């Protein structure tokens, strides 16, 4: 999944298999350093790309004057009544009108979707 | 802009359609085809659904939830915990193991919603992939009872052996890069 | 007379162009002098199919001013002096934790893996430059001059400003990658914020 | 002057920036050049707006825009940006008060003019890019006053909605009661009238 | 100016 | 031992140095005399779990500067000197970074405006001439 | 103990002139620079002007024009362009070679952005107990170059012509 | 001090103040004033100084013997619009006279130029030409 | 048209070039007439 950069040359490590030991080794082409791979996964592609946008949402968006705010939905973490609510705001979000609520009030930074 | 929702289809009408017909353009902006069903298929909605499935292009990418390329030195090792049971069942009476087993593994998960919507079968997909790539691909498919539909693909056992004394050091794409190319080709042009 | 805003990064999608997403920035030297020079960072579409091409998929290219042929982006970053792959990605990708952006950058890194020398990258830029190049020395100096002045002038035109240009070029790439991922919406040409 | 102030107000320059620290901080662009990053954006944004409203270091034409979702602050001192004056709303109350209109009413022999209103901080010039970050009220009394809650965070107010029309369209009486193509046609016919 | 099915 | 050799003795001794960003008014006050050997006193007060750093301007010089620390773990900094005898040397490794900020908030903007006007003096503008030159 | 409430205050000294100028040497954290292995180092001005500025005008300059031809040759070269620039070392980057050729090589570039409204000072401990502040003459960011085999430019061009390298690139690097 | 339901008067008072201070064509006038006041002078200053020297004149020892002439433009001045008659006598040009006589409404432009001569005689002379 | 349970007699495509390649020139005469009549009569207008 994640890309690992070699210490010796600070370049990308590409997967390689040692036939003798049948052990996956991440080896740079430019330098001879080789590292055993713990993950054992080379390439992962999510065609559905069903990735939650809750992680992508920033807590700073609560300060926006233009965003609508609801006191009807209380915050789960701290119980603050106000919570700005906005849609996906994302391209390639397929067809979702879910409201990604963000708790207002300083430093709570809680994002929940109902 | 001012057609109706009754059509339920994109339709070019007005001056642009007149220009398309007058110029006899090779490619219409919205090529369309009206299919009239012969008999009982017209009467029954379910039979019409069957004909629809027959007439609509479907690729592996449409029915594939996600694809992951793993390195598993031993098929019995079953690096993925989930595939342990069915890999063990298949290798209780292993097929094509005598040639060899390719260490690189392509694991494809197929969305059940799309699979049942197009009424595709796991055995059907396996047969189509096997026919498309001949014996160069070996496919393992879960039973439909399994909650997650999993298809496991490995490079040809004969190709892994290379069946050649010289063996050629060309080592084109090794096996991982070749497997990635296979995945892209399968997703784009499976035509299930 | 209405004109598009200078010194800003705009990402558009062109169906006809082979590039799936193109990001353009028109740079002027604080309006003091010189014509506005536009540098385009584009991402080739995955529609093109080949054994290597499908494996790499989307590959980023850059249309530097006064260079006739498209230049791979990693080569431009190496020409600026950032040879190491990690440092180039540090400028392009602000957080290494996200895997999708790094996956997008990987093919372009693979395309430019032949060139690992700053001087060699400068020579390559000069050779594919529209103006003729007689020798390697002349080509290297000419391409260095083009990078110093013609490309991204608003960030800097002299005074060893390679780091600033590298950061702004990486910002253009970062925005192009975000548009490709869909995290940012493609810019609209008709917005009057853009129309000075 | 804006760059000097930004350096004063804890803006780390791109050259001195560790590449890892950029990810969590807002990027400050001035005239399209990425000057640096700021760890705390909102305080800087408020300070910049205060300076512009006092007309101390930032001129009135200078426009500051904060894209909260994209972590970018853009400051444009460029020429050619089209701006319109808008009243400023603090809390839910217009900053314009009866004392200001009393001074303006006796504009003669009080030397109180639009420049005094701009300097006082009652009104502000906003371009379209900054309009994207501004909550506006068409009519002050109606929208600012408490009702069934629609928006409680209005930041600016329109001076009068009829100012959206131009010179030729302003001569049309009761423009809102006409079909739009007819207003467009009158705008052209009024240029050809005799007088 | 009327609706989506009419005129603008 | 050669001309290009770098004296890494400071690195071997692991001498710790502090880097500080200070404003132009302070530096110019220091540069005014710059030869008296004294410009101020740096006072550091430490508590149970909090430390504060402050600098006091010399009374003669004036005719409070709190210091804010910055983390140095994100970048390693060292100081090296090029001697007039062409003997490069290393003084030490930077172990802490600080910034000096003005105390006055609003009246300091007056001095900033004066500095802006001083910097704008070299800027030249087109001059209107009443009578055509003969 | 006294450590929980210690208060330290020291005098500040700023000498008018110092024989050795003070600069800043900044290394990136990811480089993992370590001074324990720095047995020896070589810091000198670059010579890249060999490739792009000087001794590049070696053969044509000393070809042997003379007389009226010498006058015309000099004048023609000068008027052709705008007198090629030669070595002015003080305005050129710095090259660092640690432990000779065996060790890592770093390149330092002067910080282009000038500090017209900022100054930097360094505080160093001294036996007298008073801090000493020295202005930062210059700022340098050093970045390493790997001591690995470098592709030849001609070979690199040949390889790039075959942009579609279906074969493994690592084997290609091994061949070189 | 809030203004409730008196807003129709107040909004038009502030609008009237805007239009009294800033006319309808303020954009054109302000842009042109910026041009003349700042841009012309900045264009003059941005231009690199003119450097000129002889091409090894006299074929002598020629140890930098050809003189070096350096020109630097400065301090641009604009006069009021002026019309010079057939007699050559300057006179102010009123706009209506320009309309009637098909004249062009223009103003003279003057620049201070400093000329330095370096003849390698160990002396450099910097003569100044005022309002050229 | 070849697919089972699809009426070969009545199935028609809007593209006239496809009609020419598959069915012939006379079929395109009729199909072009049909398509032009559709574009003309969509507004309700009538041409003889
Ligand atoms: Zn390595
Ligand atoms: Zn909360």
């Amino acid at each position: 999944v994640g890309i690992r950069f070699c210490q010796e040359c600070n370049n990308m490590l590409y997967p390689k298999e040692d036939k003798e030991n049948r052990i996956l080794l991440y080896a740079c082409r430019n330098c001879d350093y080789q590292q055993e791979a713990d993950n054992s996964c080379i390439y992962v592609n999510k065609i559905t790309h069903e990735v939650d946008e809750l992680t992508q949402i920033i807590a700073d968006v609560s300060q926006d004057p233009t965003l609508p705010r609801t006191e009807d939905h209380p915050c789960q973490k701290c119980g603050h009544k106000e919570a700005v609510f906005f849609q996906s705001h994302s391209a390639r979000a397929e067809d979702a009108m879910r409201l990604y609520y963000v708790c207002t009030a300083p430093h709570c930074g809680h994002r929940w979707t109902e | 802009f001012h057609y109706a929702g009754v059509s339920a289809k994109n339709v070019t009408l007005g001056v642009p359609r007149l220009k398309e017909l007058i110029n006899i353009s090779k490619k219409p902006k919205t090529p369309s085809l009206t299919v009239f069903l012969l008999g009982q298929s017209a009467r029954d909605a379910e039979r019409a659904k069957d004909i629809l499935c027959r007439l609509e292009h479907t690729t592996l990418r449409k029915v594939t939830a996600n694809t992951a390329i793993y390195y598993d030195p031993n098929p019995q090792s079953t690096v993925v915990a989930e595939d342990q049971e069915w890999v063990n069942v298949y290798y209780e009476m292993p097929d094509f193991d005598v040639a060899r087993i390719s260490p690189w593994l392509l694991r494809v998960e197929l969305d059940r919603k799309h699979m049942t919507d197009r009424k595709l079968t796991m055995e059907q997909i396996a047969e189509k992939i096997n026919a498309g790539f001949g014996d160069d691909l070996n496919c393992i498919f879960n039973d439909d009872n399994a909650e997650k539909l999993v298809l496991r693909i490995r490079i040809m056992n004969s190709d892994e052996n290379k069946m050649q004394e010289e063996e050629e050091v060309v080592d084109k794409m090794d096996d991982d890069v070749f497997l990635r190319c296979i995945e892209s080709n399968m997703l784009t042009d499976m035509t299930l | 007379q209405e004109k598009m805003a200078t010194n800003t990064v705009y990402v558009f999608a062109k169906k006809d162009s082979k590039y799936a997403y193109t990001g353009e920035c028109r740079s002027c030297l604080e309006n003091s002098s010189r014509p506005t020079s536009t540098i385009w960072v584009s991402m080739l579409a995955r529609g093109g199919q080949g054994a290597k091409k499908s494996a790499i998929g989307q590959r980023i290219v850059a249309t530097l001013p006064y260079i006739k042929q498209e230049v791979p982006i990693i080569i431009v970053f190496r020409a600026l002096g950032f040879v190491s792959d990690r440092d180039i990605l540090e400028h392009i990708i602000y957080d290494f934790e996200d895997p999708e952006m790094m996956e997008m950058v990987k093919p372009s890194l693979d395309e430019a893996f032949v060139i690992q020398e700053q001087n060699v990258a400068l020579n390559f830029i000069g050779s594919r430059g529209a103006k003729p190049g007689v020798t390697k020395e002349k080509r290297i100096k000419y391409a260095k001059e083009v990078l110093q002045k013609e490309m991204l002038p608003h960030v800097g035109v002299s005074d060893f400003c390679e780091t600033k240009k590298a950061y702004f070029l990486g910002y253009m790439v970062h925005r192009l990658l975000l548009a490709a991922l869909g995290r940012r919406e493609l810019d609209d040409r008709d917005h009057y914020g853009n129309k000075r | 002057p804006i760059l000097e102030f930004l350096e004063e107000w804890s803006m780390e320059n791109l050259e001195e920036i560790s590449p890892a620290a950029i990810a969590d901080a807002t990027k400050i662009f001035v005239n399209g050049c990425w000057v640096g990053i700021h760890k705390d954006p909102e305080q800087l944004m408020n300070t910049l707006r205060k300076l512009r409203r006092q007309m101390d270091i930032i001129v009135s034409e200078v426009s500051m825009i904060r894209d909260i979702r994209e972590r970018e602050i853009r400051i444009y001192t460029d020429a050619g940006r089209i701006c319109r004056p808008l009243l400023i709303v603090e809390k839910q109350k217009l900053l314009l008060k009866k004392r200001h209109i009393d001074q303006l009413k006796e504009r003669e022999y009080n030397n109180y003019s639009w420049q005094d209103l701009v300097a006082s901080g009652v009104v502000e010039y906003i371009d379209t890019l900054e309009e994207e970050t501004v909550m506006l009220a068409m009519t002050p009394d109606d929208l600012q006053e408490k009702e069934v809650a629609y928006c409680s965070t209005y930041t600016h107010c329109e001076i009068h909605p009829s100012m959206i029309l131009g010179v030729c369209a302003s001569i049309i009486p009761f423009p809102d009661h006409n079909q739009s193509p007819r207003n467009t046609y009158q705008s052209a016919m009024g240029k050809q009238a005799m007088g | 100016i009327w609706g989506i099915g009419c005129n603008p | 031992a050669e001309r290009g050799e770098l004296d890494l003795t400071g690195a071997k001794q692991n001498t710790g140095v502090w880097l500080v960003k200070v404003p132009k008014y302070l530096s110019q006050q220091w540069a005014k005399a710059s030869g008296r050997g004294e410009v101020g006193k740096l006072r550091i007060a430490k508590t149970q779990g909090r430390t504060e750093v402050s600098f006091t301007l010399n009374e003669d010089l004036a005719n409070e500067h709190p210091f804010v620390l910055q983390s140095v773990g994100g970048q390693t900094l060292t100081v090296f000197t090029e001697s007039s005898s062409d003997k490069l040397s290393l003084e030490g490794i930077v172990v802490q970074r600080a910034e000096c900020r003005p105390a006055a908030s609003e009246n300091y903007m007056r001095l900033k405006r004066l500095q802006i006007e001083e910097s704008s003096k070299p800027v030249r503008l087109s001059q209107q001439l009443d009578k055509v030159v003969t | 103990g006294p450590s929980s409430q210690n208060v330290t205050e020291y005098v500040v000294r700023v000498p008018k002139n110092t024989t050795k100028k003070y600069n800043i040497m900044a290394f990136n954290a990811a480089d993992k620079v370590n001074f324990a292995t720095w047995n020896q180092a070589r810091l000198e001005r670059d010579l890249s002007n060999k490739k792009i500025y000087q001794e590049e005008e070696m053969p044509e300059s000393g070809a042997g024009s003379e007389f009226n031809r010498k006058l015309r040759e000099e004048a023609r070269r000068k008027k052709y362009g705008i007198v090629l620039k030669e070595f002015r070392p003080e305005d050129q980057p710095w090259l660092l070679r640690v432990n000779g050729k065996s060790g890592r090589k770093f390149k330092g570039i002067k910080k282009g952005g000038v500090t017209e409204n900022t100054s930097y000072y360094i505080f160093t401990q001294c036996p007298d107990g008073a801090f000493e502040a020295f202005p930062v003459h210059n700022w340098y960011n050093f970045t390493p170059l790997a001591r690995h085999r470098t592709l030849t430019a001609e070979e690199a061009e040949e390889e790039w012509e075959r942009r579609n390298k279906v074969l493994n690139h690592f084997s290609i690097m091994q061949q070189r | 001090e809030i203004t409730p339901d008196l807003w129709q008067e107040a909004c038009w008072i502030v609008i009237s103040s805007y239009f009294d201070e800033k006319g309808l064509v303020r954009q054109q006038l302000d842009s042109f004033d910026e041009f003349i006041q700042m841009s012309v002078q900045r264009i003059v200053e941005d231009a690199p100084p003119i450097d000129l020297q002889a091409e090894a004149q006299h074929a002598s020892g020629e140890v930098e013997e050809p003189p070096r002439y350096l020109l630097k433009f400065e301090q641009i001045y604009l006069s009021k619009p002026t019309h010079w008659e057939r007699d050559g006598a300057p006179s102010p040009m009123m706009p209506n006279e320009a309309r009637l006589r098909n004249l062009t409404y223009s103003a003279p432009l003057y620049v201070d130029i400093t000329k330095t001569v370096i003849k390698e005689g160990e002396e450099q002379l910097q003569t100044q030409h005022q309002k050229t | 048209l070849s697919e089972k349970d699809v009426d070969p007699v009545r199935t028609t495509s809007n593209d006239i070039v496809e009609i020419f390649t598959v069915l012939g020139i006379e079929a395109v005469r009729k199909a072009l007439e049909r398509e032009l009549y559709h574009v003309i009569s969509f507004d309700g207008s009538y041409v003889n």
